[PDB]
């Protein structure tokens, strides 16, 4: 199972936010104009408008890679190998061979 | 994307991944800061649900399988050629039964 | 141990639905929910900080959140997390909890503040724990047998999965920009802010103490926190401090996803009676239980069924 | 079924059970849980806060 | 505020789109011909689901 990486937004208080490029496995940029986000005290930027917000994201291998994953083979030709009982000399004697 | 296998790596510690789910973003919404996006889910996290039945209840001829490594163990077709050395010692000369 | 937690603080951000079904910015916004575990346990990332009080000492009875611009101090009796039922947490570390939930398809995350104020951030999140084994049972049982599956360990020696921590982006407080006179003073409260006014002069910079503009109307200006010593990881739901990250370190995070044997029931046996070339199995499923056959000849013919009541079949 | 109550001032519960099949509709096209972060507004109605009966 | 749904992943046969759906929550899929007779048709889609327009 993958992981998407979304690293904080920026957002320009005035202009337009250049997009970047990466060579990321699925890396995506987008940039978004005429926002105006809003924080906990007040809002974030100063002028009412002209704000362009640059979000970016990519995914990676999650965490769990390590332990919780699928491996895909190829059969390409058993090795036979086997294990006998024989009664030899009228006494139980085990045999284990190719 | 969504399917088995969107994202794969050649080995559990390698670095390079190739990944297809189509990750769009979107439009933050409405005064607000977070990233949306969409994206298809993970195909693995889906072939989990959706894995039936193993070889180890589907094999036939009464076939079990294991792991580590990988094994079919008291398969029931073909039949054995075994092929003994039984050395002179080991028998008993007919006058002395 | 929590020797990286010093030079780290909360940070309020944006909640979807804060209990009431309205969206308001909360300590306790809910990050990221993980569920790789196998047998059903949970790992939540939330922007408070558990263990750890507002001097840094680590103690295992209190949490840390941000309140308005300085961290404050709440008990971590009050936290509770809860999916459709109350949820059992099974260890806390700074910014991370593991819980084991019931089935649900909502999860909220929540405690209680020292003003005696209920906090909580409610989430969409479609716990359904994958089934292990051939029977979906519901707890572990006195009598069954034991199955292979992964879990988030107790072990808070975070190892081997690192977060990023970046400079906190200025803070935007209307509150500081007092008006007198139809001007603004910024009470700046012993803090360094950075400020910039729509008036004439377009008077903006640094300033660590109040500074009266006596021009400027209360509208016509912007005061921000700007000086921060602490770092905050980089949540993808706060703007970022500019076009790069600065100030940068890695926290190790806690609980790594080992693996260990669960524990299933074994099904009470069929009554079983027998007719010619036939087998006549009378099942007794306390839970919904797979049953399976196959020919053991070169044509298997497999066939499977979930028995959820009772049931008689003829194989 | 909807249960309401309260704990008197002698440390005594009060409860009340009617049965009352409670089933939200949907608003929209999805049978959605809890409200999102990016989604579409909809028109809708609802128990105004104010008390100016 | 409704939520919506990720983008399916549309393929295309001769005469016929092909969508797998990933729904989070029981989702509504309509679809007509945009002729004389609309032909409309409907189906709610609880988990991942292939379908063949």
């Amino acid at each position: 199972e993958y992981k998407t990486v979304i690293p904080s937004p920026y957002v320009k208080c005035c202009g337009t936010a250049e997009c970047k490029d990466k060579s990321l496995p699925d890396y995506s940029c987008k940039v978004f104009t005429g926002v105006y986000p809003f924080m906990w005290g007040g809002a974030y930027c100063f002028c009412d408008t002209e704000n362009t917000q640059l979000s970016e994201a990519h995914v990676e291998k999650s965490e769990s890679c390590k332990t919780e994953f699928a491996s895909a083979y190829r059969a390409h030709t058993a090795s036979a190998s086997a294990k006998l009982r024989v009664l030899y000399q009228g006494n139980n004697v085990t045999v284990s061979a190719y | 994307p969504g399917q088995f296998g969107d994202i794969q790596s050649r080995t559990p510690e390698s670095e390079d991944v190739y990944a297809n789910t189509q990750l769009v973003l979107q439009r933050p919404s409405a005064g607000t800061v977070h990233v949306p996006y969409s994206q298809a889910p993970s195909g693995f996290k889906y072939w989990l649900k959706e894995r039936g039945a193993s070889l180890q209840h589907t094999a036939p001829f009464g076939c079990q399988i294991a792991t580590n490594p990988v094994r079919a163990m008291n398969c029931a077709v073909g039949n054995m050629p075994i092929s003994i050395d039984i050395p002179d010692a080991a028998f008993t000369r007919v006058v002395d039964a | 141990n929590f020797n990286v937690y010093k030079a780290i603080r909360p940070y309020l951000a944006h909640c979807p639905d804060c209990g009431e079904g309205h969206s308001c910015h909360s300590p306790v916004a809910l990050e990221r929910i993980r569920n790789e575990a196998t047998d059903g346990t949970l790992k939540i990332q939330v922007s408070l900080q558990i263990g750890i009080k507002t001097d840094d000492s680590h103690d295992w009875t209190k949490l840390r959140y941000m309140d308005n611009h300085m961290p404050a101090d709440a008990e971590r009796a009050r936290l509770f997390v809860r999916t459709s039922a109350p949820c059992t947490i099974t260890g806390t570390m700074g910014h991370f909890i593991l819980a084991r939930c019931p089935k649900g398809e909502t999860l909220t995350v929540g405690f209680t503040d020292g003003r005696k104020i209920s906090h909580s951030c409610t989430h969409p999140f479609h716990h359904d724990p994958p089934v292990i084994g051939r029977e979906k049972f519901h707890s572990r049982p006195q009598h069954g047998r034991e199955l292979p599956c992964s879990t988030y360990a107790q072990s808070t020696a975070a190892t081997a999965e690192e977060i990023e921590v970046h400079m906190p982006p200025d803070t935007p407080d209307r509150t500081l920009m007092s008006q007198q006179s139809g001007n603004v003073k910024i009470t700046v409260n012993s803090q360094t802010v950075r400020y910039k006014c729509n008036c004439g002069d377009s008077n903006e910079g640094l300033t660590t103490t109040d500074k009266v503009i006596n021009n400027c109307k209360v509208d016509q200006c912007h005061a921000a926190v700007t000086n921060h010593k602490k770092w905050q990881y980089n949540s993808p739901l706060v703007p970022r401090n500019a076009e790069l990250g600065d100030r940068k370190g890695k926290v190790h995070i806690p609980f790594p996803l080992a693996n260990v044997t669960c524990r299933v029931p074994k099904a009470r046996n069929p009554t079983v009676t027998y007719g010619k070339n036939q087998v006549i199995m009378l099942l007794y499923p306390d839970h919904p239980t797979l049953l399976s056959y196959r020919n053991m000849g070169e044509e298997p013919n497999y066939q499977e069924e979930w028995v959820t009541h009772k049931k008689e079949i003829r194989l």
